[PDB]
């Protein structure tokens, strides 16, 4: 089976086709306002109106404000990119730190390139020259056609070629059995090989006797690839060429990452209008996740005051639990979620609360479905007891430990033994803190 | 088709004489006026 | 609208006559047999009738 | 497990009043295909065209059938000692034989042939069936109605489960010799001498409607009038092949004068663009009441045989007769006959009954549709027990081909 | 591993006996040597047929013994023929002149008359529209409509099996001849109708069906 | 009396097949269920071989004489769309 993760349980938001938010769907349960606000942020994501504008989800720990985000990226599904990060990723030893934010940033948008060709392609039979014996004037003998027959596997197809062809045809180094690739708009010949008719039970060829084509003479083929701006700004930046010999000087230096310059980013904006306008590519601006916000410095969040006011930006999804707390890079300064209240006023706050006992319950009852985890009632009762005590993570965490102790003693089930003795085995963060006044 | 479902191409034999004994001869010119089987309980008349 | 009662009045005259060939009678089941020689030899020219076509 | 069919050596045997079709059984065509017809001399027999054709002093022409039915059984063993000698070019007594015989045939001519084919043949074994059961065969069919338009006869013969239901005959007299005579009475009425090509030396070519321009054989002999008329005939029948066509709706003259003409030369070079009389001649097929000199308008045409013979079956069985109407013989292969004749049909049939003809028009299937049934079913592994084998004969005698052959 | 297809998104077939169309393409036939014999020489030269002879055969069902004679293999020659499997007979009950004295004539029937039914009906096999066809009508007058042959035979075969059976009962074989006579009268009426009362029919039902819908 | 001698005055113990009212009967073959009975050994369909020769139309299969397995073929209308469909 696939593994199990924290978040695995979660597949969507849950909401109505009004947009309120169902007390229990989708592997989640509660939140519902917090629920409702991510209904409209996915909304306002698909709109594809809007650049840069920008989300906070606070709350205390253990609140799920991370399997929101999370949520967000199912409803949205596997065609708008999704870029998780987290705030020490910054922190680079080769580029700088705004460097890494616009990498990210430009990640977050896609590009969906539709090119397409038409080709023919087939066993050649032919190599014909016509033939008109004269240029209208003094001649040997002149050509004016090349005869050139393709058969695949749905029939045969004879080709009066242009031939200019002809120059290419023995660059190529075709004969009479080969197997060829030619496209329409240039005519370029290519050879793929020869057919597996002169194969099976041959062999000995590094060519590879490549099989006999399936389908029509005749192909028009859509091509439909997926990309980031990113990636164009990487590919584009490089020298790639082989036929330099700094490029393959490359291969021995470390190809560390460069700080990529606006001249470029500017050109492969104008480069991607060009072929949106043209009808190649379509544009898919996806989201940005920044978790553990706060551990981005003052010059991060000053950099971001600028980065989230472009038009090109994507929308940006930030998630801290920091009370009034120092702002990193400052020496003294406090603001709320340690987070400066300039970029504060750029975002609208997503609040999340603390879950009851009943909550708590439930979704404990979820991961232990979700786990493949079967726990009587009791067991059940008694683990939400410890996470109304202690932590809804902690009391979580100890389905899977209980599950194996049960079937160590050859048990199917967790009853509420199993449970209390793993609450012996394994201590939570405050009961191990009390002990600490007691070991010093 | 759909998620599966699968279905063999017939072959016409030839009339592969049988084995045992059953209902098999069945009027063709018959089928042209009348159903190949026979009403089920839903005939309204009791008797 | 008036004359849907001399409808039905016109197709009861004919149900009345046997005319109304929506009131068939059924054909009753005669006693089921299994296929003689003849009915074999039957299918048998089929076959060979479409082999020769 | 089993097998498929069976080839056993058979010969099929197919003897009408126009010709004579045989060959070997598993074939989808007959072997050969010579006229009925045979000259006597008195007796010595000539059979086959190439000995019929040549003139000869004193020499009569004949058929061994009449009604569909052997009644010179001197001509008609002839013919078979012909077809084995000259055709088959084999022994009889190594062959069964399967014979085809006229859906009306009465008991003591099957029980005579039956003698003849056992006695003196000497064949190890015989079967006989009858016309309308082995075309229903060769279109795969058991059921249906057989429309057989030949020389003598028009005929519908209903057909269910492999049997001739007898009581639902009609026979009627309108075919393809009736042709005949109607087209020698438009040559009477055209003043069109009409001369057989053995009388001709040479010719000329002359214009449309001129007298012709032929010079006459010197040393031939004198022939019987008999003789003289199968040639004439011969050449009316090809007459028949090329100009005649039916109507596609009833006859009306105005109409059929607006078509086209169709031009036909004779063999001495006579020649003349035909119209609206081409027409006219074989719509009494069809409508037999307008027919100038007929004997009364009691007759029936193809369509009213057709409807009489199903009417006249039991009510069961009439949705798989006309759904399966099977139209044969060689009178049937006129132009625009089977469409008349669907139209026709389809004007008469109930619409409770869905009418279906079955496709056909060709000369092999029209003319050989009985052949070709017989090789299919004595092709079949399952009919050789149906055959009567001579041991059969010595002991039960010439009676046993009427429980056996029905 | 082989294709044949049915689809859903086009959703049309044919049916034929013969073929559908004059236009029909021919059949495709097995070959070896479609792809030259040179491709496929060794596999033939490496192989050796197995022989075939003219040969006699017995037992097709025949009370005879006649031999005829066939292509089979050499190997193949004492075994039974296969085609005598099919021959299966149609179980009409017989009986003796003591037994028909149970089955009494009812003042309609003779015993000629039932011996002429039942030897028609072994004959061919209880296709009692070609029993009729084939009945003597002339020496045993015109019992005809099948009807009253079919009930007839039917129950001399209750009859028949209500004697030879220690104890049982018969459903299917009990034949309503009246209903029968009644479906077969209605059949001939709406037959012989006009093409009016056809119209008429139609105008009829077309009312129903425009009225109620 | 409804029906008039036509009723259908049923008879215990026996059993009754239906009238077709909607629609008129046909033969097994050269006939779909859209009008008969439809045994599929006479049925053509969409057929594809090993060989590279493409989707052939409309074919059944039958057994010939000799053992030997055939392709029957159909026309159609839409032959030119089956071949390069």
């Amino acid at each position: 089976t696939q593994r199990i993760a924290s978040h695995s349980h979660v597949k969507g938001l849950g909401l109505d086709e009004s947009g309120l938010a169902k007390q229990a769907a989708s592997g989640l349960v509660g939140q519902e306002n917090a629920r409702e606000a991510c209904g409209v942020i996915v909304e306002l994501i698909k709109s594809k109106k809007m650049a840069g504008r920008a989300v906070l989800l606070a709350g205390p720990p253990g609140t799920g404000k991370t399997a929101l985000a999370l949520a967000i990226a199912q409803e949205l599904g596997s065609k708008v990119p999704f870029c998780p990060m987290v705030g020490s990723e910054v922190y680079s030893t080769e580029i700088k730190k705004t460097e890494v934010l616009m990498e990210n940033f430009r990640r977050a948008i896609g590009l969906r390139i539709k090119e397409t060709k038409e080709v023919y392609e087939g066993e050649v039979t032919e190599l014909t020259p016509c033939e008109t014996e004269n240029p209208m004037g003094g001649y040997g003998k002149t050509i004016s056609h090349v005869i050139i027959g393709l058969k695949t596997a749905k029939g045969t197809k004879q080709l009066k070629l242009d031939p200019s062809i002809f120059e290419s045809l023995q660059k190529e180094r075709v004969e009479a059995g080969d197997v060829i690739y030619i496209e329409a708009n240039s005519g370029a010949v290519k050879r793929q090989g020869r057919c597996d008719t002169y194969a099976t039970e041959f062999d000995l060829e590094a060519e590879e006797y490549v099989p006999l084509p399936k389908g029509d003479v005749h192909k028009k083929k859509e091509i439909i690839q997926d990309v980031t701006l990113h990636d164009l700004d990487v590919a584009n930046a490089r020298p790639q060429g082989g036929q330099d010999i700094l490029s393959m000087m490359g291969q021995l230096m470390k190809p560390k990452k460069t700080e990529i310059t606006d001249k470029l980013r500017g050109e492969i904006n104008k480069v991607v209008n060009k072929y949106i306008d043209q009808g190649i590519a379509e544009l898919v601006p996806g989201v940005l996740f920044v978790d553990e916000v706060h551990m981005l410095d003052i010059e991060c969040f000053t950099y971001l005051h600028r980065a989230l006011e472009s038009s090109i930006a994507p929308i940006v999804i930030f998630a801290s639990n920091r009370g009034n707390c120092v702002i990193r890079g400052t020496e003294d300064i406090t603001s709320p979620h340690g987070i400066p209240l300039d970029l504060l006023d750029r975002v609208m706050i997503i609040r999340t609360m603390l879950y009851t006992p009943q909550e708590m319950k439930q979704i404990i009852k979820i991961r232990a479905q979700t786990e493949g985890i079967n726990i009587s009632e009791e067991a059940l009762n008694h683990l939400g007891e410890i996470g109304t005590k202690t932590t809804l993570r902690y009391s979580v965490q100890l389905l899977t430990p209980a599950n194996l102790l049960a079937k160590i003693n050859g048990k199917d089930s967790i009853e509420k033994e199993h449970v209390e003795e793993i609450s012996e085995l394994f201590y939570d963060a405050k009961s191990s803190a009390k002990i600490l006044a007691d070991q010093q | 088709d759909v998620d599966g479902q699968t279905e063999v191409m017939p072959l016409w034999t030839p009339p592969t004489p049988p084995q045992d004994d059953s209902d098999i001869y069945l009027d063709s010119v018959m089928c042209l006026m009348y159903e190949a089987t026979p009403i089920p309980e839903a005939k309204l008349p009791p008797v | 609208i008036t004359l849907e009662n001399q409808v039905h009045q016109r197709i009861a005259e004919l149900r009345k006559a046997g005319l109304w060939s929506q009131r068939r009678l059924p054909k009753l089941q005669e006693a089921p047999r299994p296929k003689s020689h003849w009915d074999y030899l039957l299918e048998e020219m089929q076959w060979m009738a479409t082999d020769f076509a | 497990g089993v097998y498929g069919g069976d080839e056993v050596g058979a010969l099929v045997f197919d003897i009408g009043s126009y010709t004579v079709r045989a060959g070997y059984a598993g074939e989808d065509c007959p072997k050969v295909d010579f006229p009925t017809a045979i000259g006597m001399v008195v007796p010595t027999y000539y059979i086959d065209t190439n000995a019929l054709r040549v003139p000869r002093e004193n020499m009569e022409a004949i058929s061994p059938l009449k009604n569909g039915m052997v009644e010179d059984w001197d001509s008609f063993q002839a013919i078979l000692d012909h077809t084995y000698k000259m055709h088959v070019k084999s022994e009889a007594s190594l062959h069964p034989v399967l014979m085809s015989e006229a859906p009306w045939n009465t008991r003591a001519k099957r029980e005579k042939l039956t003698e003849l084919m056992f006695e003196h043949y000497n064949i190890p074994a015989f079967f006989l069936c009858k016309t309308a059961v082995l075309t229903a065969f060769a279109n795969g069919r058991s059921t249906g109605l057989i429309l057989d338009s030949g020389a003598t006869h028009t005929t519908a013969i209903p057909v269910h489960d492999g049997y001739v239901l007898q009581q639902g005959i009609v026979k009627s007299p309108l075919a393809g010799d009736f042709i005949t005579m109607q087209c020698r009475e438009l040559f009477q009425e055209m003043n069109i001498e009409l001369v057989p090509p053995y009388m001709i030396a040479s010719k000329e070519a002359v214009r449309e409607g001129s007298p012709a321009n032929w010079k006459r054989k010197e040393k031939l002999p004198q022939v019987t009038r008999s003789w003289h008329n199968y040639m004439c005939n011969c050449v009316i029948q090809d007459f028949q092949a090329s100009v005649l066509q039916v109507s596609d709706s009833t006859y009306d003259e105005q109409v059929a004068a607006q078509m086209p003409t169709v031009h036909y030369e004779f063999p001495n070079g006579y020649n003349c663009d035909f119209g609206a009389e081409r027409l006219k001649i074989p719509e009494g097929l069809f409508d037999p009441s307008n027919v100038k000199g007929l004997s009364g308008n009691t007759m029936l045409g193809v369509s009213h045989v057709v409807t009489t013979s199903v009417g006249m079956c039991d009510i069961d069985i009439r949705p798989g007769l006309y759904g399966s109407v099977i139209v044969a013989g060689g009178n049937t292969l006129i132009q625009s006959f089977t469409d008349r004749l669907n139209r026709e049909l389809s004007q008469k049939t109930p619409p409770s009954m869905r009418l279906k003809l079955i496709a056909n028009n060709t000369t092999v299937e029209r003319r050989f549709s009985s052949w070709i049934g017989g090789s299919i079913l004595a092709s079949l592994g399952t009919f050789q027990q149906m055959w009567i084998s001579k041991q059969e004969y010595e002991e039960g005698g010439k009676q046993c081909v009427e429980r056996k052959c029905p | 591993t082989l294709t044949f297809k049915r689809p859903e998104g086009m959703h049309r077939e044919v049916y034929a006996l013969l073929y559908s169309d004059k236009k029909d393409a021919p059949p495709l036939l097995p070959s070896d040597t479609g792809q030259g014999y040179r491709t496929v020489k060794a596999k033939l030269g490496s192989k050796k047929v197995r022989p075939w002879k003219w040969m006699p055969f017995t037992n097709p069902a025949r009370k005879d013994g006649a031999m005829f004679f066939h292509w089979r293999r050499a190997a193949e020659e004492g075994k039974d023929y296969p085609f005598a499997r099919f021959n299966k007979t149609v179980q009409v009950p017989v009986y003796s002149e003591q037994e028909y004295q149970l089955y009494l004539h009812d003042d309609a029937w003779t015993k000629a008359e039932t011996d002429h039914l039942f030897d028609l009906s072994r004959r061919f096999d209880l296709r009692f529209v070609v029993i009729h066809d084939r009945y003597d009508h002339q020496q045993f007058k015109k019992r005809s409509v099948e009807d009253l042959k079919e009930r007839y035979y039917h129950i001399c075969a209750k009859l028949a099996n209500v004697r030879a059976v220690p104890g049982t009962d018969l459903k299917i074989p009990v034949f309503d001849a009246g209903h029968e006579r009644r479906r077969k009268e209605q059949l001939e009426r709406l037959y012989n109708r006009t093409p009016e009362q056809v119209a008429e029919e139609e105008y009829l039902l077309q009312e129903l069906r425009k009225i109620e819908a | 009396d409804p029906d008039g001698p036509f009723a259908f005055r049923r008879k215990a113990g026996c059993q009754y097949y239906a009238p077709h009212l909607d629609q008129t009967g046909n033969w097994p073959w050269t006939s779909p269920k859209d009008g008969g009975l439809g045994d599929v050994r006479y049925r053509y369909c969409l057929t594809t071989l090993t060989v590279p020769q493409r989707c052939i139309g409309f074919a059944r299969r039958r057994v010939g004489r000799g053992g030997r397995v055939l392709l029957d073929r159909a026309h159609s209308d839409y032959d030119s769309v089956f071949h390069h469909l």
